[PDB]
């Protein structure tokens, strides 16, 4: 309750506390790729970064609310996490 | 549930042999005793012969099976003929006769005499191989295949080291690690899920690498697109749209760097794009997406006024790669175009420049694929001064281009 | 060396006290300039230098009825 | 971990600025979160306080509240100086929600839902333009959602206009493939315009603005 978001908490008054075939989705069939072609133009650490495991993973799509009064499974509050993996972060 | 029958040869195939023979006016009770007996001796057979498939490891019935097969029924294996002696031939296997239900019946004794025979095939010898090490099954070409926590990278460090080595090999630096390389990419199972590091090093590489034309750096990275086309396991059309605007860009870009000299090589810079390109529309094919895409952009490539003269021979080589029918159907209209490009060049002075050198390339190629499209679609008639009603470009030498060509099909 | 076996690799780690130090000062002073100039935008404003808004703006003096209990009272602790 | 107190005062000030009291102080608060230099370490609190607000919205339906923090998002965007790539899986259904939720509205006739719609598409579009890579498959999760929730049938006018708004802002490759195998779906829409038993409902006005 009293985390980020706490401003909406106290404004709600809470106080606890055939096209869906695969080719179509491949990025060839749906990016305008043209237009990169360039005509005229003028490890003991990781080499390479490592990416959001939540969005390359998890099914953030879970969390659209396509209903409001139909919602298929039932929401919760949102604790902050402070992901360490980010850099420009002190801690 | 088992529906299981008793199938036997047909009674009227057993009246025409019958009556082929000598033997008329058999009754039905008569012929329906010959189906039931032969049939037997057949499903006899065929489940001997089943034991031998089961001991010879095999799960084919071969032709030889039933050659043991009817040798161990005291049958003898020879089907053409039979032998009442049989002592010419003592259940000696013949190996049947080769005959088919399409053939012909009649054929040239000369004919037969006049084919070359068949190779022989390498003898058996044994080679060894790891199926499994402590375990785990190697990825080798004889097998079939409140704070967050911190997170590892999806690539191993024994597979980041290998992109690295991988990568520093395949820019060039020596011709023997270049072509290890290459055919470590060509072959290696596992280069699935290092896949999207390896088209982004290609794409990000050829884009900073044609700010300074940097020849080499462009045909390693093509031969490295061509390495990663042909391994068989990884799924490419996932990255196929990073990969393609890449050689175009080889194909129809100027060359910031000497002009002429290394168009040899530039031209095979656009021999090898080409060639990786039409390779492109050959896999990966949807409706109305890559082929016509990358087609309709040469063609405005092509049509579009006073281009660069080298975005120009890339792209007619680009067009003219593609192909039995998209020069037969293309190129044709656009001939007079192609000479005024011609006489321009040839009429101005400047010859520092290299329009010239783009001119002679782009008229030699668009000769050679008329000849063929010439010599596939027509006789070899009035091969003298009929193509003076084509602006006279090739004319008798295409007609020589059409002769070799002639003489190359009889040869075949 | 890498067909059969596989093992897992960490991003770089900055552990060095210099550049945590330069990382957290410069990110305390761009917040506390970023803080101040929205404030002394979205209110009264004073100028060292005529008609000087966008370079130096100073949040405006205002009066406090009680000005003892914003000055001697403590606001951490 | 615990914001120290001159960004805490920061971030108070910031997310009171954009709740609606007026305008200029909006405008300079959208102003302020697009150009400044140092915002990383409130980049997680502006993103659960983002999430957090749009799924307020189901318990009061604001639209207007809704289209600040959608302004929000678009500021958060033109930084350049803090990158999004950590925190882009909670902005992604927030937007989401503001395209292909169906009730956007208090009042639904006169509230127009409709631009929250194409604004948050955008932004959709935006975020998938800049986002996405291959080890994503942001774009092609997106493309999957909104052409699932648009070929299937039951689904409302509203949801159906945010469906066909995205998947027609991403770009026209995929109106090719997408929109254009669906067209006699407006013959099934014109079912219910050019002829329908009841006028008066609200139906119409959202078939046409699909229309």
């Amino acid at each position: 309750r009293y985390g980020p978001a706490r401003l909406w908490y106290d404004m709600l008054g809470v106080p606890e506390d055939d096209l869906l075939a695969d080719e179509n989705f491949l990025m060839v069939t749906q990016l305008h790729w043209e237009d990169d072609i360039i005509w005229d133009g003028e490890p003991w650490y990781s080499i390479f970064p490592i990416d959001n495991e939540d969005l390359v993973y998890g099914r953030w799509e879970d969390n659209i609310i396509w209903d409001a009064q139909a919602m298929p499974r039932l929401l919760e509050p949102p604790v902050l996490t402070l992901d360490p993996n980010d850099e420009n972060l002190i801690l | 549930k088992l529906k299981l029958s008793n199938t036997v040869l047909p009674s009227e195939s057993m009246k025409v042999v019958a009556e082929s023979m000598g033997i008329a006016q058999i009754q039905e009770e008569t012929c329906q005793l010959l189906t039931d007996e032969v049939s037997y001796r057949i499903k006899e057979i065929a489940q001997d012969a089943l034991k031998f498939m089961h001991m010879g490891k095999r799960q084919k019935l071969t032709t030889s099976d039933i050659d043991y097969a009817l040798k161990l029924k005291n049958v003898e294996p020879l089907y053409g003929f039979h032998a009442q002696e049989f002592i010419p031939f003592r259940f000696a296997s013949g190996g049947g006769r080769e005959l088919y239900f399409y053939e012909e019946k009649e054929v040239d004794l000369s004919d037969i005499i006049n084919t070359p025979l068949p190779r022989v095939p390498l003898d058996v010898c044994l080679k060894a191989h790891w199926l499994s090490i402590e375990g785990c099954q190697p990825a080798i070409p004889e097998n079939p295949p409140r704070l967050k926590p911190r997170s590892i990278h999806e690539l191993s460090v024994e597979q980041q080291l290998y992109y690295k080595e991988i990568t520093e090999a395949c820019v060039g630096s020596c011709e023997a690690k270049r072509a290890e390389a290459l055919q470590s990419i060509a072959t290696d199972p596992g280069l699935y899920q290092m896949l999207p590091r390896f088209s982004t090093f290609i794409s990000e590489g050829v884009r900073v690498n044609v700010v300074q034309n940097n020849l080499a750096l462009l045909i390693y990275l093509m031969r490295m697109v061509k390495a990663l086309m042909d391994n068989p396991t990884l799924y490419l059309e996932k990255y196929v749209h990073e990969l393609i605007p890449a050689v175009m860009t080889c194909i129809v870009s100027r060359q910031l760097c000497l002009r002429p000299d290394v168009d040899n090589h530039w031209a095979l810079r656009d021999f090898a794009a080409r060639l990786v390109a039409q390779i492109c529309k050959h896999f990966s094919t949807t409706t109305n997406n890559i082929q016509s895409r990358i087609t309709k952009t040469f063609t405005k490539s092509w049509v579009d006024e006073k281009t660069p003269w080298t975005t120009r021979y890339g792209s007619i080589a680009g067009l003219a790669e593609l192909g039995h029918d998209v020069i037969k159907t293309l190129i044709l209209p656009r001939l007079q175009q192609e000479g005024e490009r011609i006489r321009s060049v040839l009429d101005g002075p400047v010859l520092s420049n290299i329009d010239r050198i783009g001119a002679d390339h782009v008229q030699s190629l668009l000769l050679k694929h008329c000849a063929p499209v010439l010599a596939k679609l027509r006789p070899p008639p009035d091969n003298q001064d009929a193509y003076r009603a084509e602006f006279g470009s090739l004319g008798p030498l295409l007609c020589s281009q059409v002769v070799k060509a002639r003489a190359q099909a009889a040869l075949q | 060396p890498h067909t059969y076996i596989k093992t897992p690799t960490y991003r770089e780690p900055v552990s060095d006290y210099q550049v945590l130090r330069e990382k957290a000062a410069s990110q305390r002073r761009d917040v506390e300039r970023a803080l101040t100039r929205f404030m002394a935008k979205t209110g009264e404003t004073q100028s060292l230098f005529k008609d000087d808004v966008s370079t130096f703006p100073l949040i405006a003096a205002r009066p406090f009825t009680i000005p003892y209990l914003t000055a001697l009272l403590p606001s951490e602790l």
